[PDB]
């Protein structure tokens, strides 16, 4: 939702001060022609609406002309930058890392109320991952949801002000699952691996283990990763991420 | 058109974009499994990248790893390079830090502690991998040798601004003509307080300067009549070096040689060229008309201002046809570059020294004009 | 093998002795493996600079793998990417550091 | 009240009026509304520049690979026939993705 | 610049047509 402070976007905040700072240096010279009145006569050279004090052939013609030549450059560039915001419209994600969740506090975040994902922040002695665990034990109401789809819904119900933490391959899949109003941001917080399990001492365990090192080497498992997340993915990422052809001014 | 397309160009992340675009070259090391992966991967994107890299000329397959780091830095973004992510973590920390890591891994490769196939010790070493990585100890050591030993930042990789606004530096080049325009105006206001207070040689001593400035207007007219070289025509193939020094009419080439190469193609542009010579000479012919009536003013100094106002007509009508003529040839010279100039194309495409001198020819036609009507006041 | 930041040389490597001459990521792990398995360790750089590839003519493993096959070395702690043919002669542990082909490009310029 | 409505037309957008509130409170009155009316016309062009660009940036599709690329325009065949059966049969990944979309359309 | 160069002939031709008016109006006075 835009508004007040977001009107100031196509001209930068340091330039909003310098368009006022360099303005008041202009009216001090035209006071010597006839400091007290020339600030309003610099408003005749602010953008338009021609003033009444006329520096005909002395040095004030350069003073009243070059700053007036300067201010016509901006309003063309401010419109050309405003057209760049009103056409491109890169709605950026606010966060990538979980260190930002230990940095901000507006967006709530939690895990499942049981599991190793909850237990990871309980276990991780890194000061960011402990501060997130320090926040989640103090996050009221309960950010620890009961089921996985409850955390999917609590992201959707709180509308961006709730974050949720689940595995990336499932975060691949649910981002493909419609209505597709959720996504995956950032990288993995740790290294977890799915492994094919056999009982200890089984004769089948070694050729199954070599088959993992063969099928993942050839990219066959990468091709099957394209199957059950992109050929079976409902929201094709380049097919659904290229869908915005919106309309008139807010 | 500038600020849109500058924000319409997205920085690439996936390697599918490298199979989609072709402006940025990309290659791997000239030996290794990373080169062999695209040779082996039957996915149509990874094969098309391998189809491009075998057709990428010159060789994107560099000899050493730091050569590919340099070829990214030397081609300045128009060369991509493919190496392992943990090394791409490390070199992004290594200064000058002008490289980065984009996107994810293209496959799954794993460093593993290797022991004698069957060695007893092999199992407690293997359980130690499943213990130290479980506790985050290896993640803490990952913070050591890439972030505690990383030279560029520890959290500064996300410190850059992504989608910011217009820069004050673009507005900063106009400040020196703003402040310098004010400081030059402070000199005029101080001397004119003395011109109100300190003070036939006025209307005649300035009118003879109008004759004197027209003389310089005739001299720099003939300076671009033979430009010594209009452009440093460079075809420096590292073949051999080619340094054409082509004039405005005589395309000389340089060891020393000179040729004409006048009246280039096409015929509708030749119709501009047969009109361009009309525009060049009517500048100089109507200069002489301006001299002849100002030589009659010397007889008055030995009608009057009525014929002198008639001379200020043709000195303006000289330079306006010269303002055609200065825009005939340079638009022609823009067109001949769009032909891809037959054998003399410049990579050092830069206008001649006499054409900056020919700029002074027109402003002396008009500085003569602003003071010959000052004597018309009386 | 000498790899930054996995095994690097000291600035006072002439002043230090043996395992202390070698710094890096694999050096901190080899202390922890000695903390887990209880052994004295000797960090040794491979001579040929190879990672343990296989020759196609002689079919002789050079590098660190051939030091493990031919009994020259006792264990390898190194940036060694797990392939099938390397496991065909020696035994890896679990992959502690998963990675892949990344895209190193330039950084958007401050011009 | 009687004349200043036409002198507010000098502050409508442009075309500077003749009544001059030099240093009293009318300078704020004649300035802020004039500052207000430049905001509306500056965003009006950049909205229209966003209009005429994207209207000409949208290309009419020629290949069916664009239908496997976009998803705003729905697409289907007859509910029986070889034309429906072609996408069911064609093993090319574009023609299968169109069949993947049409079974989910 | 050829987009700009097409406005030159109505610029210079507008000046040359204005030179005919200033010469005849000195005779109409
Ligand atoms: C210029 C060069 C160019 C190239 C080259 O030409 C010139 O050609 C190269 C050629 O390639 C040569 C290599 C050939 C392969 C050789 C392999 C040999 O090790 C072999 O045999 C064992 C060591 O002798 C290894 O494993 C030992 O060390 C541990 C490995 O992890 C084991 O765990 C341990 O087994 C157990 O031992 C008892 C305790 O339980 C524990 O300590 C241990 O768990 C083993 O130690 C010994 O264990 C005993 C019981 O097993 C046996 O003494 C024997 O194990 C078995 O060894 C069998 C071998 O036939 C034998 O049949 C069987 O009865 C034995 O029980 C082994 O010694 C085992 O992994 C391996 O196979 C190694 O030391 C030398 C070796 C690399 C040779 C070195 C020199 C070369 C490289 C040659 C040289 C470079």
């Amino acid at each position: 939702k835009p508004g007040v402070f977001s009107f100031l976007d196509p001209l930068a905040y340091e330039i909003w001060m310098c368009i006022v700072f360099a303005y008041i240096g202009v009216s001090v010279v035209l006071f010597l022609v006839s400091i007290f009145n020339s600030l309003w006569f610099s408003l005749g050279a602010f953008m338009q609406q021609g003033c009444d004090i006329s520096p005909r052939s002395l040095s004030g013609r350069i003073v009243g002309g070059v700053w007036w030549f300067f201010t016509l450059i901006i309003i063309s560039s401010y419109t050309a930058n405003l057209a760049a915001f009103l056409t491109v419209e890169r709605m950026v994600s606010p966060i990538e890392s979980a260190e930002d969740l230990s940095k901000q506090t507006e967006i709530a975040y939690g895990t499942l109320d049981s599991g190793s994902t909850k237990e990871f922040f309980r276990r991780s002695k890194i000061a960011v991952f402990d501060k997130m665990w320090t926040y989640m034990r103090s996050a009221e109401p309960s950010v620890f949801v009961r089921t996985t789809a409850e955390g999917v819904a609590r992201v959707r119900k709180s509308k961006g002000k709730y974050a949720y933490l689940l595995e990336s391959t499932m975060n691949e899949y649910i981002e493909q699952r419609k209505p597709c109003d959720t996504m995956k941001v950032g990288g993995n917080l740790d290294s977890k691996g799915y492994g094919i399990a056999t009982p200890k001492g089984s004769s089948l365990g070694t050729p199954v283990n070599l088959a993992v090192l063969k099928l993942s080497e050839q990219g066959v498992l990468d091709k099957l990763k394209n199957k059950w997340w992109y050929d079976k993915g409902e929201c094709g990422a380049k097919d659904s991420g290229s869908k915005e052809k919106t309309s008139a001014l807010s | 058109a500038f600020l849109t397309v500058e924000r319409m160009v997205s920085p690439i992340e996936s390697a599918e974009d490298l199979s989609k675009q072709t402006e940025i070259a990309y290659g791997t090391l000239d030996s290794g499994s990373t080169k062999e992966f695209f040779r082996r991967s039957k996915i149509a994107v990874f094969d098309k990248m391998w189809t491009y890299m075998r057709s990428a000329e010159p060789s994107v397959f560099v000899r050493t790893t730091a050569e590919g780091v340099a070829r990214v830095r030397k081609s300045k973004g128009k060369y991509a390079y493919l190496l392992e992510s943990t090394m791409n973590e490390y070199i992004e920390q290594r200064k000058p830090c002008d490289t980065m890591k984009v996107g994810g891994n293209l496959d799954s490769k794993g460093y593993g502690i290797a022991t004698p196939k069957g060695s007893s010790l092999g199992t407690p070493v293997n359980l130690a991998v499943l213990k130290l990585s479980e506790q985050g100890v290896l993640d803490k050591l990952k913070n050591k040798w890439w972030y505690d030993k990383g030279e560029c930042g520890a959290k500064d990789s996300g410190s850059k601004e992504k989608t910011s606004a217009l820069s004050l530096s673009n507005v900063a080049g106009v400040f020196y003509i703003l402040v310098g325009g004010l400081g030059l105006a402070m000199l005029v206001a101080l001397i004119e307080f003395c011109y109100k207070s300190r003070a036939k040689t006025s209307r005649r001593g300035r009118a003879l300067l109008a004759v004197a400035l027209n003389l310089l207007a005739l001299l720099f007219a003939t300076t671009a009549f033979l430009t010594t070289y209009w452009c440093q025509g460079t075809q420096r193939v590292p073949f051999q070096l080619r340094r054409f020094h082509t004039g405005i009419w005589y395309s000389c080439e340089e060891g020393e040689k000179c040729r004409s190469f006048i009246d280039l193609a096409p015929a509708s542009e030749k119709g501009v060229l047969w009109l361009s010579v009309v525009s060049e000479v009517l500048y100089i012919l109507l200069l002489v008309v301006g001299f002849s009536l100002m030589c009659l003013e010397l007889l008055h100094s030995s009608d009057g201002l009525k014929l002198n106002a008639f001379a200020a007509v043709f000195t303006v009508l000289s330079g306006l046809l010269g303002m055609v003529a200065h825009m005939m040839y340079t638009q022609v010279f823009q067109v001949t570059v769009s032909l891809g100039p037959e054998d003399w194309r410049p990579h050092s495409w830069d206008y001649g020294w006499s054409f900056c001198l020919a700029w002074g020819s027109f402003t002396c036609c008009m500085a003569a004009s602003v003071t010959t009507l000052n004597s018309y006041t009386k | 093998i000498l790899e930054s930041p996995y095994v690097m040389m000291k600035k006072n490597h002439e002043m230090l002795e043996g395992n202390e001459r070698y710094e890096g990521y694999c050096v901190d792990l080899a202390a922890e493996i000695a903390k887990h398995c209880g052994f004295k360790y000797k960090l040794t750089i491979v001579g040929d600079g190879k990672y343990g590839a296989r020759d196609a003519d002689t079919k002789i493993w050079n590098g660190m793998v051939g030091e493990l096959v031919y009994g020259k070395a006792d264990i390898a702690i190194a940036p060694l990417t797990i392939t099938l043919v390397r496991e065909e002669v020696i035994d890896f542990s679990k992959p502690f550091m998963s990675l892949g082909i990344s895209i190193m490009i330039k950084k958007p310029q401050k011009s």
